[PDB]
């Protein structure tokens, strides 16, 4: 197989979307999408301001199908904004279809993936019931994410104090056969950090056998380097932990 | 070129073989008049431009 | 026998390679997969023509 | 419950084939070409042995690995 | 999309007939430029695109790349984004100031483009069906081959297969999509119109009418089997028995041909197979008779061979027959 | 199998005329010698 | 440890000093060089899957419109039982019926309608064309017939298709009543009875549509088509047309028969030019291929592009690439298979018709996705650009290569890695034995073609012993450094 | 009265029981797949989760890692030419037709 | 393959057989722009002046 | 029949011109050849013998 | 490089014989009748002004 040492240029660098709204319903909402990304391009409209627009706009639309393609934008660009405050339009939006006490309503692979970005993004607590959520038994679109998703959702949980998080998405993983090789190295340590508990600890000294071998000489050296000069290129300084850089 | 001659044995008679020659060089030298001269074999010929 | 089956779980074990797959020797039976080939082979073989 | 003795019938038709040569059938070997060898030079510093039975005919090989050694007619 | 657009206007104006073909292949693109770079190309600049390669391949008769072009369409439902652009623009005036609005078949059917091309199709249908006519009689004219007192009349021109235009109109609508219902004559009628900014519906309806029915019969695989001419029946061919020539083989003669014969069975039956070479000839053979005597007892049987036709033309026999009985009348 | 492909030119042999190539002669092209050939002319069956 | 890793450098010492001798094999000329063309185990589950999911929407798809044609039909037919229902309503839900591969309901309704006369000429070889299931052919080329057209034909006829053809043989013969009534009806004054209708279009039409929907019933009706059908269209006199020409010529290449297929088009073309379509050509295309004469395929390949009219269609392009595909994907002998298989080059033209296709104007995408898969396939064996060529063969490329192979335990072909431990001695003549020998030249030659007879060896050594090749720790002043065991 | 002496009566009717309803469940698979089969070996599945136990995907050989010992007989066996037959590759294991 | 004497009684070929051609063939891919192929024309405005 | 002229020959093939005649068996070989498109006009070679 | 020039002559023989064979094929069946392509047609009836 074709293995290069350096990584693709070409690649999205990101999470998509995709964005399939019908065409009538693009056509209409024009001039409130272009302040909402395109395909890879960021335009720098606030946060707030499509918020607003959406929040007043929304009972205008009547199709769920656009409303939530709308809804998955606009979280999607509060995500890539850093906003703080966007959980009030998934908790004016969610409880009442989907995630009540019981309700059945499946939502599109749009809303679940710009939520879960956002929380990435933005190292929210919330991840955690959509996670719960998108297993085999519920919402089943764990196989449906991507591997930039894993490599944010693991970095997220990792700059999270979340052990118990970090094993469970890296078991759900291993059994939705996600990229293990894949994945971002620097990601991975953040999330291979946070492992001080001892049954965690045990079991990533049982998990690490999964990676490759250049993939763990590789572990090796980001790890390396961030507790030492990657301190700078790290957002969050690392949390010092010897046990699991040892190992 | 054997085909249609006298019927020959293993070992032809005495100067048979020098006959079946003789036969040959004729047949030679009636193609060679024949595409020297018009009235060559055509390829889709009736039985009636053939005779 | 031990060298011809193993550890073999069906006849067509290793026939993921179309070079195996397609052989001969045994016989035209994996070959064949569906009644319109089967009828074009027996008619072609009543007919005395070579089998596709 | 028993309720008939049954002689044991097995369906053993070996009608397919499947024999796979070892890779160590297509390993190579260094194979060679000869002649009639007359002759044999090892040429030293200043010592020399010459072995040699008839003269060369068409053909003369030299090899210098270990000592200069000339093979007539080889 | 708009790069691509650009290109493809490029390609029209050079009337260049691969290279919309190959601008084309690269805005559809591939799982690497769709999925890997996540490139894709605007919904609605591919439609644009893909149209306005579509009217220019309709109007230069490349038949085969607007097939094409109308199978993708189809089987990426933008068969609609005409209409469907224009519910978008009413639908930003009702945000902006009228209502809010929601997508709906009579909203949809509301617009003026569908309610024109309903209202303008039964003249299409009748002009389609009127040029079918003429090609027909056209066609049995050239099968026949001869003007000779104006006597083109042929049994293929008689009773063609299009039936007759029901009086109403949603008879019309009827006929239209029971004849052309594979081609989706509801979309082609409103694309037909708009000739380079031009609404030829509006404007002078003939070369309105022209261009949609050379558009329907380019693109309907169902009306590209009606505009058939007649074909001679090719006759099949025997092995000589006094095998002398290898392209000379017995023709086989329908009982049309033969104006005796014995019952003789069907072809296959008598075994007879599809042989044709460029250099063949059909004859039939019959040996000449041998008289009892020297020749006949020692030497071989002389045989005869007859030319006949490779082929049999069954319209050039009727025209030929229905002469000879007026004539004869 | 197949035999080998004809190494005989096609395009300059001139054949005996058939019963379809008389009945298309007047529609069908051909070469000075096509026309005159000295076994089988066609300008003759042509004016017959 | 994988026992493949042998010590290529020998002990230092003062001979790497002393003697002449090289520190390293010289390059293998003839050895290609190392590029990575192969999938990551990962890839092939990835793609796997995406044609899963593309044939479970087709699926779904089919099923959607089936279950919305058997509501009309429920909600119509079964609902107004008593109210006479419109002619054309009847004959469109007749055709719906047909098309989806609901034979058995549509037949009451064409009888019914029959019956009634609303049927004309058009509507017979409308509801004749309806009846071979062209939303079943739709449905099954692309979700069991891995989008092969030729194998669309075998599932479509072994979906019923002898009930089928027998109610297509009954309405061809009702259209010819129906053609003969109409016929007698409306030439009444022109004196024109014997000549119809058999001398009209509307029975070419019938004959052409009976035809096409035999195609799709089974081996006896594809077979019986230019056998059968073909001569009662000759006795009856109707004049056959392009259609009904390819649809013989069609037969007769799912059938095999390739000498007759050529002479029907040789006909045509000697005779009836300006006439001839594409679907002449695609049909010898797949009838070669079908016959596995991938060589005549080819050359009706580039024939076709030789004469651009008429223009190759994205069915050609794909019946030609799968005919080279599955001439890539097919084993020579025994004899033929002692180094590798040879037939894997029939791949490495897959760029050259590819670009051919571009210049034809002929889309790359719009072929099957498995074909595609082939296609990506056969461009990463055999496709490069002079950009990636430039810097192909690096050092660290090849070396990675290397060990590459030297994880997956597949050291054997590598010239850095293979070491020659085995040598080959001469052979005495039994004539003249006073003459010694030597050798003049070396050359790593495989195995096979000096080993022993098969009678000379102990049988079945492989299993019965466990040889081992290993080198002797003691000095040994004769020779035989590494020897077996 | 010789159900005992079948596959279908005794210890093994709990298994034939099973077989039926993994029958029933793959055809009702099949038949929503486009009536195409799931390959026998479970590569199309999404989740490690829904193949089989019984099911070819499972890898049986000792030593999953370390090449060299997952062969099926005592000495690697090549098949048509040279190509590797004991753990074919994916680009190797091509299904074309 | 058949040939038993290839070096050891200096069998050597003077012609490479079809089958190592096939091999040599398909050992190495294809440079996609080794074929010559343009219908455009030449860019007079362009080709030259391209990214650095 | 096929066997009309077998009688000539009797058991040895079945045949349409005079086997027993030289000139016209070869002649007969030479139509078949000239059918079957081995022999005719051909572009001559320098090889071709020229005399 | 005299030995390796004879082998790919020869080697080119073959290959050309076969490549040149199946254009004749093409070239045959060309002649033996076609269709005038349309845009050969439009190619052809583009001077303004004729000779």
């Amino acid at each position: 197989p074709f293995q290069s040492n350096h990584s693709l240029v070409n690649k999205y660098r990101g999470v998509w979307i995709e964005f399939d709204m019908h065409p009538a319903f693009s056509v209409a909402l024009e001039p409130q999408l272009r302040k909402l990304p395109r395909g890879r391009t960021l335009p720098k409209t606030p946060a707030e301001e499509v918020i607003a627009d959406y929040t007043a706009l929304a009972p205008l639309v009547d199709d769920e199908k656009t409303r939530d393609l709308w809804l998955a934008k606009v979280f999607q660009h509060c995500a890539f904004q850093r906003c703080g405050g966007a959980m009030e339009l998934w908790e004016r939006y969610c409880h009442q279809r989907f995630t009540a006490e019981g309700a059945t309503a499946k939502p599109p692979l749009s809303l679940v993936k710009s939520v879960l970005f956002y929380c990435n993004k933005t190292d929210n607590s919330g991840w955690r019931a959509l996670f719960d959520r998108c297993l085999k038994d519920g919402w089943n679109y764990t196989p449906l994410f991507d591997t930039a998703q894993w490599s944010f959702m693991l970095k997220s949980i990792g700059r999270m104090g979340d052990e118990d998080g970090v094993r469970a998405v890296l078991e759900e993983m291993l059994d939705v056969q996600a990229d293990l090789d894949r994945v971002e190295a620097r990601s991975v340590v953040i999330a291979l950090n946070a492992v001080t508990n001892a049954d965690v600890y045990e079991f990533v000294k049982k998990y690490l056998f999964n990676f490759g071998e250049r993939k763990v000489k590789f572990l090796r050296t980001t790890y390396s380097d961030l507790r030492g000069h990657g301190a700078g290129k790290l957002r969050i300084p690392l949390k010092e932990n010897d046990n699991m850089y040892y190992h | 070129d054997v085909e249609g001659f006298s019927l020959m044995k293993q070992r032809p008679e005495f100067l048979e073989w020098e006959l079946f020659t003789r036969y040959r060089q004729h047949h030679q030298q009636r193609r060679r008049l024949a595409l020297l001269h018009g009235l060559e074999p055509v390829a889709n010929e009736t039985a009636q431009e053939r005779d | 026998l031990f060298q011809q089956n193993a550890y073999r779980k069906t006849p067509t074990d290793e026939h993921w390679n179309p070079y195996i797959r397609r052989s001969t020797e045994n016989g035209v039976g994996h070959l064949l997969q569906n009644k319109f080939d089967i009828m074009r082979r027996e008619d072609r073989l009543s007919k005395g023509e070579q089998d596709l | 419950m028993f309720l008939i003795h049954f002689v044991h019938y097995k369906t053993i038709l070996q009608k397919y084939t499947f024999k796979f040569k070892h890779i160590f059938l297509s390993i190579d070997k260094y194979n060679s070409l000869f002649f009639n060898i007359s002759g044999i030079l090892i040429w030293l510093n200043i010592i020399h042995i010459n072995i040699i039975l008839i003269k060369y005919s068409f053909f003369i090989l030299i090899n210098n690995f270990e000592y200069l050694i000339i093979l007539i007619s080889t | 999309g708009e790069v691509l657009h650009n290109l493809m206007r490029c390609a029209i104006a050079a009337r260049h007939r691969a290279r919309i073909m190959w601008v084309y292949n690269v805005m559809r693109g591939r799982f690497y430029e769709n999925v890997v770079v996540r490139a894709e190309v605007d919904l609605i600049w591919r439609y644009r695109i893909a149209m306005i390669a579509l009217e220019y391949l309709l109007d230069h008769e490349c038949a085969e790349e607007a097939a094409a072009i109308y199978s993708y369409l189809v089987e990426e439902e933008l068969l609609r984004c005409d209409v469907h652009v224009r519910v978008g623009l009413h639908m930003r005036e009702a945000i902006a100031a009228g209502k809010p609005i929601t997508l709906n078949n009579d909203v949809m059917n509301a617009t003026s483009l569908v309610r024109d091309a309903t209202a303008v199709a039964p003249e299409v249908a009748r002009e389609l069906q009127r040029r079918h006519a003429q090609t027909l009689q056209n066609n049995a004219v050239e099968a026949v081959g001869a003007e000779n007192v104006r006597e083109g009349s042929a049994p293929w021109s008689i009773l063609g297969p299009l039936t007759a235009i029901g009086p109403t109109a949603e008879d019309t609508m009827v006929w239209l999509q029971q004849h052309y219902g594979d081609v989706d004559v509801m979309s082609i009628m409103r694309w037909a119109r708009f000739r380079k900014g031009k609404d030829l519906m509006a404007k002078d309806r003939p070369q309105y009418l022209a261009r949609a029915a050379a558009w329907i019969e380019l693109l309907s695989k169902r009306n590209r089997e009606m505009e058939e001419v007649p074909l001679t029946y090719m006759r099949k061919s025997k092995p000589l028995v006094l095998d002398t020539n290898s392209n000379v083989r017995v023709a086989w003669q329908t009982p049309l041909m033969r104006s005796g014969g014995p019952p003789r069975l069907l072809a296959r039956e008598e075994g007879y197979v599809f042989h044709h070479s460029n250099s063949s000839r059909f004859v039939e053979e019959t040996y000449r008779h041998p008289g009892e005597s020297l020749q006949s007892r020692y030497l071989a049987l002389q045989p005869l061979h007859t030319e006949v036709s490779a082929k049999e033309d069954f319209q050039r026999l009727y025209y030929q027959a229905q002469k000879h009985h007026k004539q004869q009348e | 199998s197949a035999a080998p492909e004809s190494s005989v030119s096609q395009s300059h042999t001139v054949n005996a005329p058939t019963v379809d190539e008389c009945e298309m002669l007047a529609e069908r092209w051909g070469t000075m010698n096509y026309w005159h050939n000295d076994t089988f002319p066609r300008l003759v069956v042509f004016l017959k | 440890m994988l026992s493949q890793n042998v010590a290529k450098t020998t002990v230092p010492s003062y001979y790497m000093i002393r003697t002449n001798l090289p520190h390293r094999k010289p390059q293998n000329q003839w050895e290609g060089v190392y590029y990575y063309s192969g999938i990551t185990k990962r890839q092939r589950h990835l793609i796997l899957l995406h044609r899963k999911r593309e044939r479970e929407a087709h699926m779904r798809s089919f099923n959607i419109s089936r279950a919305s044609v058997l509501q009309r039909l429920e909600q119509l037919s079964g609902d107004r039982k008593q109210e006479s229902l419109p002619p054309h309503v009847r004959l469109d839900l007749a055709v719906r019926l047909a098309q989806h591969g609901l034979y058995q309901q549509a037949t009451p309704i064409v009888d019914e309608l029959h019956h009634q006369k609303a049927l004309h000429a058009g509507h017979y070889a409308l509801l004749i064309n309806a009846l071979a299931c062209p939303r079943l052919g739709q449905r099954i080329l692309h979700c069991d017939a891995q989008c092969d057209p030729a194998l669309t034909y075998k599932l479509l006829g072994d979906e019923n298709g002898e009930e089928r053809a027998q109610e297509a043989y009954r309405w061809f013969d009702l259209a010819l009543t129906s053609l003969a009534v109409d016929c007698g009806g409306r030439t009444q004054p022109s004196h024109f009875v014997p000549y119809l209708p058999q001398g009209t279009a509307a029975a070419s039409h019938i004959t052409n549509a009976l035809m096409r929907t035999l195609l799709t019933c089974g081996y006896t009706h594809v077979a019986a088509i230019p056998d059968s059908v073909y001569d009662r269209m000759g006795s009856m006199g109707i004049s056959p047309t392009i259609s009904t020409y390819e649809l013989v010529m069609l037969a007769l290449s799912l059938q095999g028969n390739m000498v007759e297929a050529e002479s029907i088009l040789s006909f045509l073309r000697s005779h009836h030019s300006e006439h001839i379509t594409v679907e002449s050509f695609n049909a010898l295309l797949l009838g070669h291929r079908e016959a596995r004469q991938f060589d005549c395929c080819d050359a009706i390949w580039q024939e076709l592009v030789d004469r651009r009219w008429p223009r190759a269609s994205p069915l050609t392009a794909e019946l030609y690439l799968r005919s080279i595909m599955d001439h890539a994907n097919t084993p020579t002998s025994e004899p033929l298979q002692s180094f590798a298989n040879i037939n894997v080059v029939e791949k490495k033209k897959v760029p050259l018709v590819l670009a051919q296709m571009d210049e034809l104007g002929v889309p790359r995408t719009h072929l099957s996705r498995v074909l595609m898969d082939e296609v990506e396939d056969s461009l990463r064996k055999f496709q490069t650009y002079r950009s990636r060529f430039y810097e192909w063969g690096r050092a660290v490329k090849q070396f990675d290569f290397i060990e590459f192979r030297r994880r997956n335990g597949w050291l054997y072909d590598l010239h850095l890695m293979k070491c020659t431990t085995k040598q080959v001695g001469p052979l005495r003549d039994f004539n003249d034995p006073d003459a010694v020998q030597g050798a003049v030249a070396t050359a790593e030659i495989p195995a096979f073609f000096n080993e022993r007879p098969a009678w000379e060896r102990p049988p079945l050594e492989e299993t019965l012993y466990v040889t081992t090749n290993k080198e002797r720790y003691d000095d040994v002043r004769g020779g035989d450094i590494y020897y077996d065991d | 009265c010789g159900v005992n002496a079948y596959e279908f009566g005794g210890k093994y009717a709990r298994t034939y029981a099973y077989a039926f309803e993994k029958a029933k469940k793959e055809l009702e698979a099949t038949a929503a797949s486009g009536f195409m089969a799931p390959s026998l070996s479970h590569e199309d599945t999404e989740r490690l989760s829904d193949q089989p136990t019984t099911s070819p995907s499972v890898d049986r050989f000792a030593s999953t890692t370390h090449p060299e010992q997952r062969k099926a007989q005592f000495v690697p066996r090549v098949g048509p030419g040279s190509t590797p037959l004991e753990d074919p590759a994916a680009d190797q294991k091509s299904e074309w037709s | 393959s058949h040939r038993r004497d290839y070096i050891r009684m200096g069998y050597i070929p003077r012609y490479t057989p079809w089958e190592w051609i096939a091999i040599q063939e398909a050992d190495q891919p294809l440079i996609a722009e080794q074929i010559r192929q343009d219908n455009i024309g030449t860019s007079y405005f362009f080709s030259l002046n391209r990214y650095w | 029949p096929r066997n009309l002229n077998h009688a000539l020959n009797y058991g040895i093939a079945n045949y349409a011109y005079n086997r027993g005649n030289y000139v016209e068996t070869q002649d007969s070989i030479w139509e078949e050849q000239t059918a079957s498109g081995q022999e005719g006009w051909s572009p001559a070679t320098h090889a071709d013998g020229l005399r | 490089v005299m030995k390796l020039a004879e082998d790919v002559c020869m080697f080119l023989k073959d290959v050309g014989r076969q490549i040149v064979e199946e254009k004749l094929v093409a070239v045959r069946r060309l002649l033996q009748g076609g269709a005038v392509d349309p845009e050969l047609l439009a190619a052809f009836n583009c001077a303004r002004a004729g000779p």
